This record gives structure tokens, sequence and C-alpha cells, in this order.
């Protein structure tokens, strides 16, 4: 069919949010490009976990303001992304922390409730990330660009 | 205003995240 960029951001989105709110791996290895996918979902549990690390009271105190002010929390979370983006500046820096903040989301509504699904949430933030920045995106060759820029290529 | 407040931490942590690549 069509748009595979958009498939393989929610696969990758999904299962990030979706282990992070549950505490567990989905197994269930690769389908399509899975090299890219298996390395990115590596490079986004390094670097997202950390972002959440680093900046959890911080994320408490957003999620206050997200609950208190507005009634949903992904209708509000896209609101948030989108204000991010428009001053116009663009990159994985801001894309891996929204992410991290998703899944910061993510598990404050498991919490609050154990049943509800990470896809509403997950797919919004695809819808998104894909949808207002589809050519930057391409141009940095997708998440190709985001294992990259996101990989020491020396410890020493 | 509660949006702006929020974007505006997101922004300071992405930029703490650039910082951390490019050393
Ligand atoms: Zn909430
Ligand atoms: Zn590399
Ligand atoms: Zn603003
Ligand atoms: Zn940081």
């Amino acid at each position: 069919g069509s748009d595979e960029l958009y498939r393989q951001s929610l696969e990758i989105i999904s299962r990030y949010l979706r282990e992070q709110a549950t505490g567990a791996k989905d197994t269930k290895p690769m389908g399509r490009s899975g090299a890219t996918s298996r390395k990115a979902l590596e490079t986004l549990r390094r670097v997202g976990d950390g972002v959440q690390r680093n900046h959890e009271t911080a994320f408490q105190g957003m999620l206050r303001k997200l609950d208190i002010k507005n009634e949903d929390d992904v209708k509000s979370l896209s609101r948030v992304m989108i204000h991010v983006f428009s001053d116009g500046v663009t990159n994985w820096g801001r894309i891996v922390t929204l992410i991290s903040f998703g899944a910061f989301v993510a598990k404050h509504l498991k919490t609050i409730n154990q049943e509800s699904c990470i896809e509403p949430l997950a797919e919004s933030i695809t819808d998104v990330l894909v949808r207002t920045k589809r050519d930057w995106l391409v141009k940095q060759r997708g998440w190709d660009g985001f294992v990259e820029f996101f990989h020491v290529e020396d410890l020493e | 205003q509660w949006v702006r407040e929020i974007a505006a931490g997101l922004r300071r942590a992405a930029d703490d995240v650039n910082a951390q690549v490019e050393r």
C-alpha cells in the first residue's frame, strides 16, 4: 500500500510506550524493516530512559499542569508538541524529548487506570511527528538518522 | 498559559540532550 515511514514510526513509538507503561517487552521480533527499527528502539530505550531520569521532577510538574487545565491528556499533549515546534526549530533532541515525555504520560495513564491502552497516545505522537515533519524526517534518512545522531562512535 | 510553560520546559530538556551529544 502506502506510507512506510508512518507505519515504521508508529511501530517504534508504540512499542517503546507499551514497554514503559507495562514494564514488559513485546518479544515478537521484527517485521518489515526490522534492522533499522530494532536499532531505533534500542536507541530510544537508552536516550528515552535517560531523559526521563534526568528531568523527572520537571516532567512531574508538566504532568500536573497537563492534568489540571484540560481534560484529555492525548489531545493536550498534541497542543504541546505543536507549540514546541512553533518556533520553526526541528532536531532529534526535541523529537526524542517529546517521545520521552509521551512515555511519561503513558505511565501516568496506566497508573490512574491499569486498563488504558497506549495506542491513542502513540498514534497521536506519530501523527504530529510524521505529518508535520515529513520532509525533514526524509531528509535525515528517517530513523537511520535518528540512530546515528545518538550513536556514540568512540567511547575513549 | 499552560501550553507555553510545558513547551518551554521540553525545549530546555531537548537543548540539554543536544548539548550532551556533541560533547
Ligand atoms: Zn492525566
Ligand atoms: Zn554510528
Ligand atoms: Zn510560545
Ligand atoms: Zn538532560
